[PDB]
């Protein structure tokens, strides 16, 4: 689904930049509001350097 | 593009009753404007600001209004307890649904 | 006119007009094929041909 992808670290991800995708991901991964616990957890990995 | 002479008599009206008046202009960008608060704000400093968007006023062209209101509200910075006044001299019966 | 697979967002529309959508929008994600098969040979595979 997505919920596991978020803890594995054996195959790094990401995405076309300046996409809507990446801003979604942009947004949804600072927000200290959110109820989730996934998306904050992706940024850490597609934001590397 | 507002012209904030035009609310110069607030000042006198409302430092005299000692409310807390703050202004804040909304920028073009608006997403830049919201993930810099994020990226730049204590997560103890940032509680004291949802603290304060439980009242607001907006006085604004509708067609940036709708765009802020849903981003405020889609990034949870608001809850059931708000209470936004809006005002204009023009908004039409499309603007007043959306 | 523009069109194309381009999603409506807050930032785009206080620019441009949009019509009606007429497809929904969802995220999703690609993967290699893994292996892990079974075959006559699978008797002798600990030793090379």
């Amino acid at each position: 689904s997505l919920q596991d992808l978020s803890k594995q670290t054996e195959i790094p991800y990401g995405t076309v930049l300046d996409s809507a995708v990446y801003e979604h991901v942009r947004m949804k991964g600072l927000n200290p509001f959110e109820r989730d616990s996934m998306y904050s957890q992706m940024w850490r990995m597609i934001n590397r350097s | 593009e507002y012209d904030i002479r035009g609310i110069q008599e607030f000042l006198d009206k409302v430092s005299q009753q000692g409310m807390d008046v703050a202004l804040q202009k909304v920028e073009n960008n608006i997403n830049k404007m919201i993930t810099t608060l994020f990226d730049t704000m204590r997560i103890e400093e940032l509680n004291r600001y949802r603290d304060t968007l439980r009242r607001a006023i907006l006085v604004m062209n509708p067609a940036t209004a709708k765009s802020f209101i849903t981003e405020v509200v889609e990034t949870n910075l608001v809850a059931f307890d708000c209470h936004w006044i809006i005002i204009n001299e023009e908004i039409n019966d499309v603007d007043v649904q959306e | 006119i523009g069109i194309s697979a381009l999603t409506i967002t807050p930032d785009r529309e206080n620019v441009v007009d949009f019509t009606t959508r007429y497809m929904d929008y969802s995220v999703g994600v690609l993967l290699r094929r893994a292996e892990k098969t079974v075959d006559m040979f699978a008797c002798l595979a600990p030793f090379d041909l």
